[PDB]
């Protein structure tokens, strides 16, 4: 369920919302199509993995 | 590269906006890496925008 991430007004940095997902299947292609990534930096993993 | 010699030099160039500069990164999973261009890391290489 990514609807709370994509439905309301986003919160501010101090009031960040957290979503934890277990046992589910998500469409990563749709989420990457919704947003335009400006920069990213990953630790001990890469987004292709 | 300025102060040296190499035996060969392969240059791949294309028209590419700087707003999509994150999609050309090392571990990116965007449309560019999956369908357009995958950089090869087997020789010393540079990526210049
Ligand atoms: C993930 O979401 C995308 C939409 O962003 C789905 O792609 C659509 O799939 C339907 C059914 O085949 C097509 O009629 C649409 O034309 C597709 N749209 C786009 C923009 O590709 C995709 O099927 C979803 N992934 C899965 C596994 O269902
Ligand atoms: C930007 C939408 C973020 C959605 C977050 C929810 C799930 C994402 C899970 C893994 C993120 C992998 C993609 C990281 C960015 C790739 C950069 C690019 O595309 O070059």
């Amino acid at each position: 369920d990514f609807s709370p991430m994509l439905t309301g007004t986003p919160p501010q940095v101090y009031n960040f919302r957290r979503l934890v997902f277990t046992d589910c299947n998500y469409n990563l292609t749709k989420l990457l199509s919704l947003f335009q990534v400006s920069e990213f930096s990953c630790h001990q993993v890469c987004p292709d993995a | 590269l300025a102060s040296g010699c190499y035996s060969s030099l392969t240059v791949d160039y294309f028209a590419y906006p700087t707003s999509l500069a994150s999609y050309l990164q090392q571990g990116s999973t965007g449309e560019i890496t999956q369908y357009n261009y995958k950089q090869d890391f087997s020789n010393p290489t540079c990526r210049i925008l």
